[PDB]
């Protein structure tokens, strides 16, 4: 076909390796922000539910 | 923390009872039912209001 052909396949198959190690790259650190501070969808560990609160008035007032 | 605010022995003083319970339990139907407006003010007060400090009078 000609070299015109393998260069710019070669420049397509560069510019995905370097989008996927940039992307490799934020996701390591977004991974590290989110387990030291969890704010994101990920490292959400659980907690006690709400809807078993029992919010009925009790026997004793002082509750 | 805080200072915990409660109230006096002055405000805490009341004429009080001085009833057995059995004479209370013989009367406690018609206790009930003659003032039960008055009962169910302090019920309703002190179930709203968890403290007790703001019920008194």
């Amino acid at each position: 076909d000609g070299p015109e052909k393998n260069y710019e396949k070669t420049l397509a198959i560069l510019q995905i390796e370097s989008e996927k190690a940039e992307l490799r790259l934020k996701e390591q650190e977004v991974r590290r922000l989110m387990r030291a501070r969890g704010d994101g969808p990920w490292y959400q560990f659980p907690t006690p539910e709400k809807e078993f609160i029992d919010h009925s008035p009790k026997a004793t007032p002082d509750n | 923390p805080g200072i915990v605010e409660l109230p006096t022995l002055e405000e805490l003083k009341v004429e009080e009872v001085k009833v057995s319970s059995a004479v209370l339990k013989a009367a406690a139907h018609h206790y009930g039912a003659q003032c039960d407006k008055t009962n169910k003010e302090f019920m309703l007060c002190r179930w709203e209001e968890k403290d007790p400090r703001r019920c008194l009078k």
